[PDB]
């Protein structure tokens, strides 16, 4: 007889949409090519498909294939007028997922997101998920539909790290999740103030981040000229100022104040002054 | 990061013949225990409140009340009956990527006065577990906090994995 094909693997990228079908060619020396078929296996469901590659050929190619759909594969050697019996096997291309969740406007207690909504035709939405990543605590959970690639999930706490995923959505199915881990700002302190300067001594005063706890504030200072010097205070959460002592006359000194909770330090608030 | 290991569910009573409709309402967190290492911010914790609102589907609607960062913070799941009365899961956890297993088990409880719960979960493959002292006021006996303490020391936690959250006026009566 005609010999079947061997080997048949059977590859759904769903980055890419596409299922490639691959085999090892038949033993039978003198044949035509290969005709190979989509079936879905699901009588009520997708349709199907037919492909032809030559005889030195191995594999061939579909693309828009429903992600979720099983469907059978059959790969059959021709011979002018005459084929094999097939070689089948059955596979169900995932759903895709995000390839591009970013994170934008990040703030204390909100974070942005934004991705490229995927041209998939059967994607029916998306889901968000706001999990917190120390605990394993579900936070929130949403919907959006098949076009939108935006949203801002609000009334988060500030200096903790959040497990936010997308999921691609089908009716019945889902993508494997979209998952990066995005921490909220600790805010920052405001308007830094000198006052009280001598040759050795400076006052550093500032404004403290409203309706937070804070655990410390935290004070870096070194010479402009030399920046690898650098000392570091640690200051209570209630005083919004520190005295800086043993310090070099007619020197310039850059000095930051960050806010901590947690561990987690703010943008530095950062500002020179000469004694 | 390091975790004790959770106990096994043998060492964890169901409290019997549990009645979900007089575990409804508030219940105060007087005590807390968990297998995660504390870290110390130089204050001691506040006391939060728990609801536990029944429905028609005899779920629960949970809300927890905390006083946080100077305004009030609130957290909601809902938890459905597990295998039997006193047992609870989470409703849609296949929601929630990379939490596989979550069980809520009321230990004992006199429904007017106190309560001991266990709470277990898998979240990316940790097991983490906690115990919770619930009263109906915001204080205990003695005889009530030390039977917490020896509870949560025969699941294998340490004497100061365990907390008792200082009695607060905000957010947690309104």
């Amino acid at each position: 007889p005609l010999s079947p094909p061997t080997n048949l693997h059977l590859e759904a990228n769903p980055d890419t949409g596409v299922l490639t079908v691959s085999w090892e060619r038949s033993t039978t020396p003198d044949i035509t090519g290969y005709r190979i078929t989509t079936t879905p296996t699901n009588g009520q469901q997708g349709n199907s498909l037919e492909e032809v590659v030559h005889a030195d050929q191995s594999s061939c190619t579909f693309d828009n294939l429903s992600p979720g759909l099983e469907y059978n594969v059959s790969v059959y050697t021709v011979k002018d007028d005459k084929e094999s019996v097939p070689i089948s096997d059955t596979i169900i291309p995932e759903v895709p997922q995000l390839t591009d969740l970013s994170f934008v406007d990040i703030t204390d207690s909100s974070i942005g997101l934004r991705w490229t909504p995927l041209n998939s035709s059967t994607i029916i939405g998306y889901r968000i998920t706001v999990v917190a990543a120390g605990e394993g605590i579900p936070i929130f959970e949403d919907f959006v539909d098949s076009s939108v690639g935006y949203y801002t999930v609000t009334g988060l706490e500030p200096g903790i790290d959040y497990d936010i995923s997308v999921i691609t959505l089908i009716n019945g199915g889902e993508s494997a999740p979209t998952t990066l881990t995005q921490q909220t700002a600790v805010p920052p302190p405001t308007d830094l103030r000198f006052t009280n300067i001598g040759p050795d001594t400076m006052r550093v005063t500032w404004a403290p981040p409203p309706s937070i706890d804070l655990t410390n504030f935290l004070v870096r200072y070194s010479p402009v000229k030399n920046e690898e010097d650098v000392a570091e205070l640690s200051i209570s959460p209630s005083d919004n100022a520190v005295v800086l002592t043993n310090l070099l006359p007619g020197t310039e000194y850059v000095v930051s104040v960050s806010s901590v909770y947690e561990q987690h330090e703010s943008t530095p608030l950062r500002g020179r002054q000469k004694t | 990061s390091d975790l004790i290991p959770a106990p096994p569910l043998s060492k964890v009573p169901l409290q019997q013949n549990f009645q979900d409709n007089q575990f409804h309402g508030k219940w105060y967190v007087v005590g807390k225990a968990g297998n995660h290492d504390l870290r110390e911010d130089k204050d001691p914790r506040k006391m939060q409140a728990t609801i536990y609102e029944l429905k028609e589907d005899k779920s629960y609607n949970v809300t927890n009340v905390r006083f946080v960062h100077k305004k009030c913070n609130y957290r909601i799941w809902t938890f459905v009956p597990g295998s039997q009365p006193g047992e609870f899961t989470l409703g849609n956890i296949k929601s929630w990527p990379g939490l596989t297993s979550w069980l809520v088990r009321v230990v004992s409880t006199n429904y007017n006065q106190h309560a001991m719960v266990f709470f277990k979960r898998v979240y990316q493959n940790r097991e983490l577990f906690e115990i919770t002292l619930y009263g109906r006021t915001k204080e205990l006996t003695n005889e009530l906090k030390e039977n917490f303490i020896r509870f949560s020391k025969s699941l294998g936690l340490p004497e100061n994995h365990i907390v008792f959250p200082v009695p607060i006026d905000q957010c947690i009566d309104g």
